Order: C-alpha cells, then structure tokens, then sequence
C-alpha cells in the first residue's frame, strides 16, 4: 500500500540512495531506483556459473553453456 | 518488475512508528537523531538487585526488542551498562560487564541482522544524573544500545 | 530405416471441412521419431461414408531436410477408415425446397381446374406461379454433396507406404 | 497449477481446463500485439516528456554551471587548450596464466593540447535535444476494457523507460564532462609538479608584405615548435609538502 | 532457416470484399522476423463455407531484399479455414424478387381466367404484365453468388509451405 | 499417456530443483566455513594443484599379463595464479529454469485414463526427483575430489614429496614514451612448476605419539 | 530508393467520368517527391462497390525526366477500395419504364378482351399500342449498369508496386 504509511506521505526519492522519503525525515521500507541495495539471495534462470546459454540453434534440446558445460538439468529429458 | 522486492523483507513504517510510540509510553527511552538511534532501559525493569539474573518477564520485553531490531538494516551495535556505586569499582564493573554480556548473548540468539556487536559496561563512572536518592531504583543504573542506520 | 507399413500414432491438430484444398499437418506424439510434423492435402471420396487424408511431406525438426513419404490415416482405436463426422448436412435443405415447390405447382393447378365442380383463387395465383421456377430452382440445387469435417483435436495413427532412410 | 504440479495435473485430467484453455488461447494469439506498440508510444512520450523536464530544470540553473565550469580561467596564455591526461593506480594486468604485470602508476596522454579560438562551455557538451513529436501513429486499436487497461500500464511502463534512458543520457554527458575537465586540472597540477614538459611557441614576424595592391601592416605568424609531453627523468621531479 | 510446415503469426489491416483481385499487404507480428510486411491477393472459392488469402511477396526492411515465400492463412482458436465474414448477403433478395414477379404473372392469370365465373381488372392488368418481364430478368440475375469480405483488424495465423535462407 | 510420464518427469525434476535449491540457501554459513579455499593459497597467489593416490594396484590384461603394485600418484591438474579463490557456488548450485508450458496433445476421456494420468504423473515425479538428487551426489562427489587433491597436495609438499614452485619476479623502472609512463614495472614469472621427486632418499618420514 | 509495397499521399484535382478512358493528373505533395505530378486512368470492375486508378506516368520536377512507377490507390481514411461515388445511377429508371410499358400492354389487352362481360376504348388504344415498343425498346436498354464519377476535390494514397532509384 502507502510506503509512507501512518507518516504525512512521500516527498521524493534520493536516486544516490535509492530510497524514498518521507514527509517526516525518515526513510520509508520501499525502494525506488533498481540501483540500490537489495538482498539478493535466490535467483532464477539457467546456465548459472558459466558462460550463459549458447544462443544457437540445436536438433536435441541439449542446452550448452558458453564456458563449454552442458545443463542436462535446463535440457529437455528424453 | 515482480524479481526486485517492493520494499525490504518484514519492514513496515507503520509498525516501526507503532512500536516506537508503545516502547516510549511504556518508558523504555529511544532517542533518534540522524541515523543514530539509541535505547535506554532501566535496569530496576530488567535485573534483580545487584544481581546477574533475569526475570522471567523480562525476555518479553527483550522479545519486543528484537522485534524492533529486526526492523532495520544495521552494521554494528554497541551495548553499555551502567550502574550507581554499591561496594567497590571493580564489582560494579564486573556486574555490568556480566549484564552486557549476557543481554547481548540472547540478543545475538535471536535473528539480529547485525554484523559486528560490541558490549561494555562501566558501572557508576559516568552518571546521567546527581539525584543519587535511591539504590537500584535510581535511574542511572540503566542499560544503552545504540546503533547508526546504514542506509 | 522405417519398416515398410508399420503404423506410428500421432496428434492432428489443425481441422478443416472438404470443400476447398489445402495444406493440413499433423504431429507425430511417440516414437523414435520426435517432434515430427506431417503437411499434406486430402482427397474427395465419391460417396461421404469416409475420408482419408494424403500425407506424404514429411518434415522432421532439427536439420534441414524434407522428404516425402507418401502416408495415409485410419481411425485411432477402432482400426477403420472412416471419418468422426457429419454426412447429412444438405439433405433435407433440398429436400424440402423440393418438396415444397412442387406442392405450390400441384396446388395451383389442381385448385384451378377445381373451379368448375377471391381469396381462394389467389392462393391459386401464388402457388401456381412461384411453383415452378422454385421447381426448376431446386432442380438445379439438388446436386449439392454433404461434406464432411475434421476436428482440431483428433489424434490419428498413420501407416507406412514404402522405407526410408 | 504447474508448482502444485501434483493437483495441478489431476485438475487437468478433468476436461474442463482442456475447455477452458480455448477462450484464453486467442488472448494468447490476438492480445500479444498490442503490448510492444504501447511500449514504443511510452517510449516516445517518455523520452520526449523527461527530455523537456530536464531541459528546463537544466535551463533554470545556468549560472553556477559556466560559474564552476570557468575555461576561461584555464586558457594559457597563448590561447592553448590543456591537454587531457589519465592518471590509473595500482595498475595489475593477468595476460595468461604463469604471468603477472604490475605497477602502481600510469599516466596516458588522451587529447593533445592545441590552439583555441572561444573558449567552449557546457552547452554543447551537456543540453538535451529535443524536438516535440505531434504525430501518434496508430495501426491497431484496443476494444475491450482490459485491453484498454494493460495498454495504459504498458504505456505507464515506457514512461519509466524513457524516463530512466533519459537519466542514463544525462548521466553520459556529466561524466564525459568530469572526465575533460579532470584531465585538464590533472595536467596544471603534473606540469606545477614538473612532470609535463611546456609547449614551446615561436613567432615569425616579418614587416611590409605584399604587392602595390594588396598589403598588410603588421605580419606575426605564431607556430608551436614542441607539443607538450611527460618527461621519463624521473630525478629532477620536485615533491611537495603540507603544514 | 525455417522449418517446413511451422505457425506462425500475423496480423491484417487492410480490409476489402472477395470481389476484386487486388494488392493487400500484411505484418508479421512476432518471431524472428520482427515487422515484415507481405503482399499479396486472395482467391476465390467454389461455396460460401470458407474464405483463404493467398500470401507470397514477403519483403523484410533492414537490408534490400524479396523473398517470394507463399503461405495461406488458418483461422486462429478454430485451427480451421474459414474466414469471419456473413454468408447470407443476397439470398432472400433475389428470392423474394422471384417470387414477387411470379405471384404478380399467377394473379394476372387466374384472375383474368376467373372472369367468367374495374379496378380489380386493372390488378389483373398490372401483375399480368409486369409478372412476365420481372420473372425473366429475375430468372437472369438469380445466379447472383453470396460475396465474403476480409475485415481491417483482424490477426491470422500462418503455416508454413517452403524453407526460406 | 507417455506425455503424462514425460510432464511428470519435467515436474518432478523443476520442483526438487527448487527445494534443494532453497536448502542450499538455508544452509549457507557453514558451507564456506567448509570450504575455504584462501587457507590453502600460497605466497604468490597462486593457486595450488591436484593430487591423485591410489592404492593395492593389481592390474591383469589376459594370461601371464599382471601388475602389482603398492601406491601410485598422479598430478591431475597444474597449478597457475589466480585472482580470486573458487567458492562453492560454482560447485553446487544446480540451475533453475521454470517451464510454465504444459502443451495438451494426448487428452483423457475416461476414468481409466484419469488414472493411468495420475499414476503416469506420480512415477514420473518420483523419477525426476530421484535424477536431481543423483545430479547433487556427482556434483557433490566432484568438488570432494578437488578438495582431497588440494589436500593431498599440501601433505605431500609438507612430507617432502614435490619441488615447490620457484617464481622469478623481474623489476624496471619508468616505462614508456613521453606520452605514456608507467610508475614501477614489475613482471612475475614462474620458472619451475610442481612435481614429484623420483628419489625416495630425500624423503622424510614422521611419527606422531 | 524507394523500397517495395510502400504508401504515399496525393491530391486529386481532376475528375472523371467512368465511361471514356483517357489522362487523369495527381500530385505528391509530402513524402520524399515534392512537386511529383502522375498521369494515368482508370479500369472498370465487375461491380460498382470499388474503383481504382492505374497510375503509372510519373514526372518528378527539377530535371527533364518521367519516371514510371505503375501504382494504384487507396482511399484515405478508410483504406479501402471503395470511390466517393452513387451506385444507384440508372436502377429505377429503367424498372418504371419496363413497368409502365408493362402495365399500358396489359391495360389495352385486358380491357379490349373483357368488353364482352368510346373514350375508354381510345385509353385501349393508346395503352395497347405505346406498351408494347416501350417495352422492346426496354428489353434493349435494362443491360446499362450504374457508372461512377471521381471527385475534384479530394485527395488520396497510393501504395507502390514497384522499385525505383
């Protein structure tokens, strides 16, 4: 809902910081800017730790990493 | 847009500033200057007389504490005990040292976000206050816990 | 190597009804065979008891090549030739036409030559007219054949005709 | 249905998803396009919006812009641009393995000083472009209340891309700027420090010239003999000190 | 490179009747090939159960080239042919003119024949003669074929007939 | 049908993928507090080799064709610089794509084929599950074998078992023109890489107490 | 350089009937060619519900050259085939002359028949006689078709055919 709840409402947002403000000087929980510090702990997606996924064209859908590694678990199961 | 957090994981402005107002109208002390917050409790509230044990209603109130501490995105704590003069300066510092030790002890038990925490105690060395009327009654003997917002 | 005339399933996919031609696929499901796709046409029987569907233009993913062996479709568990559809969708539309103006041409004049042993006589006038040019109308209408219709959701099985590579 | 894969799969054994996939498949085949349409024309009104917005903020503040940014105060006396150098610390070069460069400092010449006429400003190295664009051109349309919805959103959505490409513009140009303006300074400093040999200007002058029908007066001719550049001597270098 | 016999997407902005062959061009929406235009015209079919458009001159912008890749359009969440277009343009038109001008040669008859057992003599004068020539010129123009029109904003989906570089 | 075993398969292998994916992020302190690998660097940041041992060797290739011996040691892999220490998580982490694309060829109709579609599902599920944790075991049993070389490298070096690496560093001064300088040139170079001794004598043996 | 299947805008000052061809001049006044000025005719379709233009005589200014883009056009705001005309030219009067020849014939027939069960009789006469020629001649001239007009004062766009440089 309202980031600055039960406060007198947003003012802006810092971009150095990331952060917006309240109309009370005090940061509000919410982020604005992508660039800022969040906590990334889990995260998505395949060839992970390696060179990404090769962006070719394949008959099998054997998925190879650019580092050379093969992903059977992002390939297909036959 | 769904990937990034709206906001950070369990904080709300709205029960920060709740628990802030219930905390101050209870009497536990919080000043908030700039980043800097600091919390002042007495220890009459918290120990035993002159002694190095906890109540059992005690750990509620430390339960509320780190509720509040789970709050923020802090770097490091410092936690001071101080106390009014009783026998000696080495006894007195010793009893707050223990009483430091064993605060910050369950607090680093339960989920604090902290990287590095500090405790100390002085005893009665630097007083808050000349109205030296009663025992641990008296509101010097008290327990601080400050910290700087980091970001 | 496929062995000549042996019998794969498969999932059609894209349906149409036989009145105009045009390219139709279907997908293999099972098999050594995976990903198959197969376009081709169909062909009209002489009378609309079945349907079969010409499927020769085999296309297998992954390399670029198309060959063509020629395959035809029968019914999936009941092993018969025909087709899960509807022949009678134009018999009673002329039928009836028919029928109809055929009993207007008989009422006028019928009730005409009844006039020996207003109103009356102008249903004599309407029948007695528009009878006949819908007579000869349907006449020419009544060669229309009911068609047929495949589904978009049938699956198939589909024999070999010769081998390949 | 496909994370609680186990309920989600003994629900598609019923068939009345396998009904049910049908009406959503021509939102999967028709709603598709309208989507990155919406995004180009937020796009467009976002960049177009924000590039006027921080034209004008820019506009507002101009004096303290050419205050801080005094060329003028930087041209030599010969109306010589200073050059730009690049100062890199704790310098560390992995080429391949069993191999390892290292040095502490690098200086590196990147333009060379010359002649000026004016002296420039942040103008041309910092003011937006823009033109309006009047001419929404519209090839499909919405018709349903959804659609209509999700198309505002998209267009929300490439407001806040144009908005943050413009920021990504502005913040392009302030760091080219910071980046001469760096060199320049970092060039009086070395050549104070003599660690940057001077450049080195003769004049050839010469009296009347000409035939009886075209003549001048006064012939100065003014050509730099010696480029500015470091010096490899490292001996006669001059520390500094603080109190 | 595309495979033989793939679906793809597009979507048509050009709307006219299936009564003039013309120029009518196309956008593919998605995939690899990103706001690639396609012209073409359509053909015409036998019966009013489907309508398909004949597609070939596939230019893409970028770099200057024209490929001539034919493909045909299937009717998208029915995987059929049938074009969205009314079917019932001119039916009871020609049906009720027929059937006008024959009532009118039927009164003119029968109610003149009625005379033996001035205004209602003048009914018979006016629908016996202007039965006579309407029935003729209705019988003319009864062969009037029921017209389809491809609509301005509409999306298709696309099978492919042949690979393309 | 069989589609049920393979989306059973997909599913299966997706979801266990998640789980342990999220109990290698529970678990996440004590992992690095196991393997540390800067304890282990040497002196000149270079990365320490791979060591392989083998005992009781009998080898037989047909009649009258055996070999015997006792220990054998094997340098797997070479050692070079590096500029910061490996973790677990190029190690560990499996990789997570989420297929959200269950495509509906094969359709049931009967209460017989609801069944034989759930049946097919749940032993798909099993199996996928079972070949993601086969996945974890190999990747798990692959970084314990880089680990154990890194070790065996270590005692042996300690036990007097390789030469150790010998790098030569060479030092210049300014470098460069008058336009581009360079403060203190430095070059490290390697001259001998690890390796066993083929003399047992200058062994040294221990013995604990 | 002008790429494949493209659209322009025009000006159309002169109009035209349907019935003689002959020169008919447009002007691009946006695009690329400015002060570009177009010859060209028209072409009759079967039915009057379109109308196009063959454009193809192409003189760009500045230099002494013409150039010969064979293109067609569309109507603006609308992009259809359809002309800024009436289809309705010559519908009911032929139907009221056919009719009223029709109902004169059936007048002097009727009436000269049924006198058995002096000015009335000349009514006979004039009917009996003036119905039947009008009616031949009728016969004759019902095959006109309805023509269409271009405006002089609407403007237009064209879609290319083919490449220029």
């Amino acid at each position: 809902d309202g980031c600055c709840s039960k406060m007198g409402g947003i003012n802006y947002c810092d971009s150095s910081a990331g952060r917006l403000v309240c109309n009370n000087g005090f940061y509000s929980t919410c982020y604005c800017t992508r660039h800022a510090v969040m906590d990334l702990q889990f995260l998505m997606g395949c060839c992970l730790w390696h060179g990404g996924v090769y962006p070719q064209l394949n008959s099998s859908g054997l998925v190879v990493c650019n580092d050379g590694y093969v992903s059977e678990e992002c390939s297909l199961q036959k | 847009v769904p990937k990034l957090p709206c906001r950070v994981d369990g904080a709300c402005d709205a029960t920060i500033i709740k628990m802030m107002t219930d905390l101050n109208k209870k009497g536990i002390k919080v000043a908030s200057v700039g980043q800097n917050y600091l919390i002042s409790i007495p220890a009459s509230a918290l120990f035993a007389d002159q002694s190095p044990r906890l109540n059992w209603a005690s750990y509620s109130l430390l339960n509320e504490i780190a509720a509040f501490l789970k709050q923020f995105r802090k770097i490091a704590i410092t936690v001071t005990s101080y106390s009014s003069k009783y026998v000696s300066v080495k006894r007195e510092r010793a009893l707050t040292l223990a009483r430091s030790r064993v605060v910050s002890e369950y607090l680093w038990s339960q989920g604090v976000d902290s990287r590095i925490i500090f405790t100390q105690g002085l005893g009665s060395d630097k007083p808050i206050t000349s109205y030296t009327l009663g025992g641990d009654r008296s509101p010097n003997a008290r327990v601080e816990i400050t910290f700087r917002r980091a970001v | 190597i496929i062995k000549t005339g042996d019998i794969m399933f498969a999932v059609l996919d894209t349906s149409v009804n036989s009145d105009e031609p045009g390219p139709i696929l279907a997908t293999i499901v099972t098999g050594k065979l995976k990903g198959s796709k197969l376009i081709g046409s169909f062909n009209l029987p002489s009378n609309a008891d079945k349907m079969v569907i010409t499927f020769n233009t085999m296309s297998i993913p992954g390399a670029e090549k198309t060959i063509s062996i020629s395959a035809y479709a029968i019914d999936p568990n009941t092993a018969r030739t025909a087709l899960a559809s509807r022949t009678n969708h134009h018999y009673l539309m002329r039928y009836g036409s028919l029928f109809a103006s055929s009993f207007l041409q008989g009422f006028g004049n019928a009730f005409q030559s009844a006039n020996t042993t207003s109103t009356l006589e102008n249903a004599v006038i309407g029948l007695a007219t528009v009878g006949k040019a819908w007579s000869q109308q349907a006449q020419q209408l009544f060669n229309t054949p009911t068609t047929v219709e495949v589904y978009s959701g049938t699956g198939l099985g589909i024999l070999f005709t010769q081998d390949v590579t | 249905g496909d994370t609680g894969s186990l309920a989600g799969l003994q629900a598609m054994a019923d068939s009345k998803y396998t009904r049910a996939q049908k009406k959503q498949k021509m939102g999967k085949i028709r709603e598709m396009a309208l989507k990155e349409t919406a995004l180009s024309v937020g796009a467009q009104a976002g960049l177009a919006w924000r590039a006027k917005i921080i034209d004008e903020q820019l506009n507002k503040q101009a004096r303290n812009l050419d205050a801080i940014y005094d060329f003028n105060s930087l041209v030599l006396e010969h109306n010589i641009l200073p050059p730009v150098l690049l100062e890199g610390r704790n310098t560390l070069n992995l080429a391949d393995a069993q191999s390892i460069r290292i040095s502490d400092r690098t200086y590196k010449v990147a333009k060379q000083a010359h002649f000026i006429t004016t002296p420039p400003t942040w103008r041309q190295y910092l003011w937006m472009d823009y033109v309006k664009p009047e001419a929404p051109n519209v090839t499909l349309l919405p018709k349903t209340k959804a659609e209509k919805e999700i198309w505002c959103i998209y267009t929300e959505r490439g407001w806040k891309n144009g908005i943050d490409q413009a920021n990504t513009i502005l913040e392009e140009n302030i760091a080219r700027i910071k980046e001469d303006f760096g060199g320049m300074i970092l060039y009086r400093k070395l050549l104070a420090m003599n660690m940057v040999s001077p450049p080195y200007v003769s004049h050839t002058d010469l009296g009347v010239t000409g035939d009886g029908s075209e003549i001048h007066i006064d012939d100065r001719v003014l050509r730099i003999t010696a480029l500015p550049e470091l010096n490899v001597n490292s001996a006669e270098w001059r520390a500094a000190v603080a109190k």
